[PDB]
RNA sequence: AAUAUUUGUUUAAUGAAAAGUAUUUUAUUAUUAUAUUGUAUAGUAUUAUUAUAGUGUAUAGUUUUUUAAAAAUAUAAAAAAUAAAGUAUGAAUUAAUAUCAAAAUUUUAAUAAAAAUUAAAAAAUUA
RNA sequence: UAUUUAAUUUUUAUAAUUAAUAAGAAAGAAGAAUAUAAUUUA
């Protein structure tokens, strides 16, 4: 009995666990696509102090 | 370098006070009843106890 | 940073409410005496190796401490700037020299 | 020795001597005699 | 005895705050940079009561304010 | 949006007692020695003071018989031979 | 390692000053922890040799955000304990710092020191304020309440909004201490604490919660004020 | 490092610094061939992120194994099919 | 081995198989026992070794004991004590007859004297006092027996205070006997809101204005008659101006200003009034408001010499950000130096205030800086609150 | 040319001059990077300008270097900038022959 | 430590420059122009207004 | 808040809002010595 | 002895019957069982270097280690890592001594810090 | 730890008339610290 305690304690927490990470995931998804929305309005390319003329060259992205 | 700091003596050898015979002070019927801190210049307004609760 | 002059710290302000509270003037209040004599003590167990000990000494104090007040006094100016806080303070706007403003003496006709 | 002239440094006007300037200058007359 | 208060110091000549006339502080300010803060134009490394302004001393090179005598605030 | 781990339990039909008690250690649920810190023990009314007992100050950390029987100790009807 | 990340700390003047740590590794980590923070949270109060260093390493990673570039930002994300501050800095320093090169982040020695032992503190912001974003109108002068609240605000300023994906991280943090557990991790601390014996740490009958849900709504209540 | 997820055998490769140590033998990450997020497994060691000075950049070495799978793929078989389009130092 | 005495408190080093004794922690010593084990008796209820027995007899005959009345006697206590108007004219004639015999002072030539003490003057102002119900300052009764001018107002003050008391009653009494179950301020009264006012311009001399500007708030609790508020409110707004406090400067400063329809043509308090209203203006720093204030001040009262006296001072002294950041005055040095953040301690590295208990920094609710408790917190097996990798 | 301070003195457009032929190899086409104290930065905001070129940056009217030194923020720019001024010319000539 | 030292040995110590150095030394100070507090030149207060002016 | 009090102090022709508080209740009292001496 | 020591800025000590001490205020079935009885931290004088062992199991990161130069010591590669002014805590060996005993020469019953002669040793701190 | 040597007592404008084989306002970082005595900076 004890055995099957022992391992049926550690398999539902590795399913829980899993709850926790895909819900992170989903969250800081949106978190990303807040911020990429909100970049947009804003005018921040987050390329840096540079205009768009500088990654267009493409010798130093 | 400014202040004066001498080391004090009392610190080097401090002998504890001489204990009574009996529990009888020699002199009692001696001398008179004022406290003895008074007459040795020993006074204060506060006596704040760190050993208090408060 | 001394811990002791922390603990004169406490008996300074604490004699200091009790001398404004005794009638004396804060002002011109100066430490009269100073004195330091030993107090009560606690021990505690040092457990040395290979079944040895010794007894750390955890000591005390009473500090005596006397407030005066001294009418002659006259106390060296602290309100002075090192020239960096001076031209700092100008280049911010604030004035270098503080402000006075007269006040009329508090006077009671009813 | 804690003397002054000994402690005392000019580092800070350096920059009234141009090292750089006279060291190619010299460079200069590496090559103008073939070294 | 007089208290054994020590009269204001800050105006003469002191070893450590002498370091910091000629260190360069721009990362120490934000808003309010003055060209060199800890030096004082014609006194003596910084401190106020060795200001040599006005006398005789030979600099060629160098510029040099006049004299206005300082307020009794600025001393102490 | 959250976590929630409540309704983390509801949804892996866990019983929400026990998910909670995976998290914390076995020491504070089922019956099994470990550390303990005498400050959590609890102490008995001063004058001042009000008395604390260890129930009130840590309920969450008090053990739970519910699954220490159903979990770690035998059932004895299922041995049962007569 | 003249490169604007990688550090090399000595006590020659070609380095930057090794503040005690137990191995280079630890130094390392000790760095991290530090620059990850005050990206986080723009200013850093910092005991001993850390903050000249702190402060470097600060215009450091301004260095590299303004720099803008893809192998800019993975070298930063390499270094750093938090993936979205690396997100937070290319957005917000390339504008705030666009009218100046050098000398980013004002190191501040303070006037009173550590009580656990002699060493100095000092307080190292980020540099001109006004141009930040989520950073505009705070006032560090003193801390906010309960240290899980977003900070204080300058009066004058109050209405001012920030950046929709940065409150939603920090709301986030933050929920985790209106929960019970914690209040019973908050308890327990104390009971630890005590254990080790730290000196006027109260017993846990005392410790009543830092979050309640009356302070709670006044607190939601005045920080939609601020908004 | 050399990642590959557990039910797809997915493989992809980056660096891992100081800072994601705890993340080194399993990773969480979402998978190309089995769209959702999985778990991906370190098989093997490529390389350093950091270096110390004076010393070379390229010998805390990367593994038979990487080396093998950056033959296998962008190696002369793998890259010739491509070339018809680019010849990647090509635009 | 031994190289010390076989007492459990003795100096030197000893041996477990020669001197061999049970574990202590700390345990009391020689003479005293001292702030450790008292620490210790105090909070965990014993000296922390567990030998000593615990004796609190004579803290209980101290404190339990005493208060231990039974309700059939303190049912019947509240109806024996002492009456009140009694009480006032006892104390009032002892402090009077106190402060009578209080002796001149010297006046010497080339050092200042020291005033004689007042010992035995504490004792009835005391009962005086709280008989009355307003705290007075030890400091400024000193100051006002000093100047022969103020030790006269006083003492005539005090007499009249003590005359009107006993042919009439205490009117705050009366008015506290019908508030509970609106006519000007009585004769007593008006002698009492005078004598305070006098010891409040006496504890300016002697520079205390924290405290001269408590006084007059109890002096004005007396003045139900709109010319004597308007007079206490000004004295408390300049009294309040040279304390540093410009919230309450600013306040009754104004208050002096709106009396002004009904108060006598007599009066200066209004003027005054306007003077601190202005200045409390002009100490936050923002000198618009303060010239407009002292333009209205003369619009209403045309010449006035303390207004003109601060129209010309504005006018010689002719950033929202950086507004009242300035120290200008003495009594923020003063109470700078108390109340401040020394290296060391009293500052936020040390001790911290949470709700009225002393922590150490480390862990301190409103910080979540660098070597805080809130940092290790984790997250408490339920959700990942951040994104960070490593610490968190 | 590189570490020089202040103005750009003749004996050092000879250093310049001088090291044209110790590479071999350049036309007046050449992508900026080949100059002294021409950094990334430098290099970034001459290309949003649409300048790849030693001609393009001997071509600048040296009120558009200013403002690249100052407005813009490319320090050493007028060392750049004198650096192609010099070595434009004697490219043109290597160039025909 | 062969012997045990007497009082003019323990007093011996007091006369080095360390000693007075370290324990027995006034430092020079005035008031914060802002804080009104007493200050050492070169340290200053966490303040929004002490941070930008140091004074 | 700080161009709203711009806007408010600039729509009082540049009083505050304590000296506008002041004048108000000034007039309020003013007028209360109106009703005074109308009524007696 | 203003000495040594201590110094709490980031955890896979998962697990734990064999400990024979530690006010659980009511710690607690909902049982499927019947009565009765009993569940959390003290081995080695310590909240020690850190226990012994029988269970059973593998992604709960399961959350107390000061500091602003250099010799020499210890590790590892004379380089590298660590440790020494420091705030606070505060032992142990030792102790016939005068504010100390420095340099040389001879003698004296055996080093002679004993004599006698000539001489020329400042204080503090560190190695 | 006593003696004994070696170093130090934290810029001394400067050093040698002889012995033996040398000392001007003061302590944080000596660096505002990534070798410029500010690289322009809000
Ligand atoms: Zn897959
Ligand atoms: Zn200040």
């Amino acid at each position: 009995k004890r055995i099957d305690t022992a391992k049926r304690m550690r398999r539902d927490r590795r399913r829980i666990e899993e709850l926790k990470t895909l819900e992170f995931w989903g969250w800081y998804m949106k978190l990303q696509r807040v911020r990429g929305r909100w970049c947009r309005e804003q005018g921040v390319s987050s390329r840096g102090v540079y205009g768009p003329a500088v990654d267009a060259a493409e010798l130093w992205g | 370098m400014y202040a004066r700091f001498r080391t004090r003596s009392k610190f080097y050898f401090r002998p504890a006070r001489p204990a009574l015979a009996y529990n009888v002070d020699p002199n009692v019927m001696r001398r008179p009843k004022v406290k003895r801190g008074l007459l040795k210049g020993t006074y204060s307004d506060e006596t704040v106890d760190l050993r208090d609760r408060e | 940073l001394r811990k002791g002059h922390q603990i004169v710290f406490r008996a300074l302000e604490m004699a200091q409410q009790g001398a404004e509270a005794k009638g004396l003037d804060k002002e011109h209040l100066r430490v009269a005496h100073i004195s330091c004599y030993p107090g009560p003590t606690d021990k505690q167990i040092d457990i040395r190796s290979k079944g040895y000990y010794a007894w750390k000494t955890k000591k005390s104090s009473h500090l005596v401490l006397t407030l005066a007040e001294d009418p002659e006094m006259v106390l060296p100016d602290r309100t002075c700037l090192p020239y960096s806080s001076l031209m700092s303070m100008k280049r911010a706007g604030l004035s270098a020299q503080p402000t006075v403003i007269d006040v009329p003496a508090i006077t009671a006709d009813g | 020795t804690n003397r002054h002239f000994f402690v005392a440094r000019a580092n800070a006007f350096f920059s009234r001597l141009p090292i750089a300037r006279v060291q190619r200058s010299l460079a200069m007359e590496a090559v103008r005699e073939g070294r | 005895t007089p208290v054994r208060d020590r009269k204001c110091t800050l105006q003469y000549y002191n070893p450590i705050r002498a370091r910091f006339v000629y260190r360069r502080d721009k990362p120490l300010f934000d808003k309010y940079h003055v060209t060199a803060r800890n030096l004082a134009p014609g006194f003596s490394r910084g401190a106020l009561k060795h200001d040599w302004r006005a006398l005789g001393v030979y600099t060629p090179d160098h510029p040099q304010v006049p004299y206005h005598p300082l307020q009794t605030w600025m001393l102490g | 949006g959250r976590f929630n781990m409540d309704e983390a339990a509801a949804a892996l039909q866990l019983n929400p007692a026990y998910a909670a008690a995976l998290y914390r250690p076995l020491n504070y649920t089922f019956h099994i020695r470990g550390q303990l810190y005498p400050a959590q023990k609890g102490r008995p009314s001063r004058p001042g003071s009000l008395a604390a007992s260890q129930g009130r100050m840590f309920p969450l950390y008090q053990r739970n018989d519910r699954l220490d029987k159903e979990l770690f100790r035998l059932n004895s009807r299922g041995l049962t031979t007569e | 390692t003249t490169e604007p990340l990688m550090a090399d700390y000595g006590w020659t003047r070609g380095k930057l000053p090794k503040f005690r740590a137990r191995s280079p590794f630890h130094r390392q980590q000790i760095a991290r922890r530090m620059v990850t923070e005050m990206i986080r949270k723009d200013y850093c109060i910092v005991g001993g040799a850390r903050a000249p260093a702190l402060r470097i390493l600060a215009d450091h990673v301004v260095e590299l955000a303004k720099a803008g570039d893809t192998d800019s930002r993975q070298q930063l994300a390499y270094f750093l304990h938090d993936p979205l501050m690396v997100d937070k800095a290319f957005d917000e320093y390339p504008r705030r710092f666009k009218d100046m090169n050098a000398k980013y982040a004002m190191m501040t020695r303070l006037k009173s020191r550590r009580r656990t032992d002699a060493v100095a503190m000092y307080f190292v912001e980020y540099k001109n304020r006004d141009m930040s974003d989520n950073h505009k109108g705070e006032d560090y002068s003193a801390g906010p309440e309960r240290f899980f609240l977003p900070p204080r605000i300058v009066e004058t300023e109050k209405g001012i909004q920030r950046p929709p994906h940065m409150q939603m991280a920090f709301d986030r943090w933050a929920s985790k201490f209106k929960t019970e557990e914690f209040h019973h991790w908050w308890r327990l601390r104390h009971a630890k604490l005590r254990y080790w014996g730290v000196r006027n740490v109260p017993h846990p009958s005392d410790v009543d919660p830092l979050w309640t849900e009356k302070e709670e709504e006044e607190w939601h209540n005045e920080m939609l004020a601020n908004t | 490092a050399l990642f590959s997820c557990f039910r797809c055998g997915y493989m992809y490769e980056f660096a891992v610094s100081n800072s994601y140590c705890r993340k080194l033998t399993l990773r969480n990450d979402h998978c190309p061939r089995c769209d959702q997020l999985t778990l991906f497994r370190f098989m093997s060691v490529s390389g350093m992120v950091g270096n110390m000075p004076f010393k070379p950049i390229g010998v805390p070495g990367p593994s038979y194994a990487t080396l093998w799978w950056r033959k296998t793929r962008e190696g002369k078989e793998a890259s010739a099919p491509l070339d018809a389009v680019c010849k990647s130092d090509r635009w | 081995y031994q190289r010390g005495g076989w007492s459990p408190g003795s100096k030197h080093q000893k041996h477990m198989t020669l001197n061999p004794t049970l574990y202590l922690y700390r345990f009391p010593g020689p003479h005293g026992p001292g702030p450790y084990t008292m620490k210790y008796w105090w909070t965990l209820g014993c000296f922390p070794t567990g030998m000593e027995v615990p004796f609190r007899l004579h803290e209980f005959l101290s404190t339990y004991q005493q208060e231990h009345v039974p309700v059939e006697v303190e049912e019947w206590l509240r109806c024996y004590i002492k009456d009140p108007l009694s009480e006032l004219v006892n104390a009032s004639n002892d402090f009077f007859k106190a402060v009578e015999v209080y002796p001149e002072v010297e006046s010497a030539r080339g050092y200042k004297t020291l005033q004689p003490s007042i010992a035995p003057l504490l004792v009835p102002m005391k009962k005086f006092e709280e008989q009355l119900g307003v705290k007075i300052s030890p400091v400024g009764l000193r100051s006002v027996l000093s100047n022969p001018v103020l030790k006269d107002r006083f003492l005539d003050d005090l007499f009249d205070y003590k005359s009107y008391v006993e042919k009439g009653g205490s009117t705050p009494h009366r008015r506290l006997a019908r508030s509970r179950f609106a006519e000007t301020t009585a004769d007593d009264e008006r002698s009492l809101i005078l004598l305070l006012t006098t010891i409040s311009e006496g504890c300016i001399n002697a520079g205390n204005y924290s405290d001269a500007a408590s006084v007059l708030a109890d002096a004005l609790m007396f003045c139900h008659d709109p010319d004597s508020q308007a007079t206490t409110h000004a004295n408390i707004s300049f009294a309040s101006l040279l304390n540093a406090d410009f919230k309450g400067a600013e306040y009754n400063g104004r208050e002096a200003a709106l009396l002004q329809p009904q108060v006598k043509p007599t009066s200066t308090a209004c003027a005054r009034g306007y003077v601190g209203w202005a200045a409390a203006a002009a100490y936050q720093d923002d000198f618009e408001k303060a010239e407009a204030i002292v333009k209205d001040g003369l619009t209403l009262y045309v010449g006035n010499e303390h207004l003109e006296k601060l129209a010309n001072k504005l006018q010689a002294l002719r950033p929202r950000s950086l507004r009242e950041s300035r120290s200008h005055l003495p009594s923020q040095q003063s109470r700078g130096l108390l109340s401040g953040s020394g290296k060391g301690f009293s500052n936020e590295f040390d001790w911290v205030e949470f709700k009225n208990k002393l922590y150490p920094s480390k862990m301190d609710p409103r910080n979540n800086e660098m070597g805080s408790v809130f940092r290790r917190v984790g997250d408490l097996g339920s959700f990942i609150s951040t994104s960070r990798s490593m610490e968190r | 040319g590189i570490a020089t301070g202040g103005r750009v003195t003749n004996e050092d457009r000879r250093w310049w001059l001088v090291h044209l032929e110790c590479a071999p190899d350049i036309t007046p086409g050449t992508f900026i990077a080949w100059l002294d104290c021409c950094g990334t930065h430098t290099c970034k905001k001459l290309i949003e300008r649409n300048i790849w070129t030693i001609e393009q940056v001997a071509a600048l009217d040296s009120d558009q270097v200013d403002e690249l030194k100052y407005r813009e923020g490319c320090l050493k720019m007028d060392v750049v900038w004198e650096h192609a001024r010099t070595i434009i010319t004697p490219l043109r000539q290597r160039e025909v022959t | 430590p062969k012997r045990k030292k007497n009082p003019m040995q323990l007093r011996r110590k007091v006369y080095g420059l360390h000693f007075k150095e370290k324990y027995l030394k006034m430092e020079e100070w005035y008031y914060c122009p802002l804080c009104a507090e007493p200050k050492k030149p070169g340290e200053w207060c966490r303040r929004e207004d002490c941070r930008q002016i140091k004074p | 808040r700080g161009d709203a009090d711009r806007n408010f102090r600039e729509a009082f022709h540049g009083m505050s809002l304590d000296q506008v508080l002041f004048r108000e209740r000034l007039r309020q009292r003013r007028m209360q010595k109106q009703m005074e001496e109308k009524a007696k």
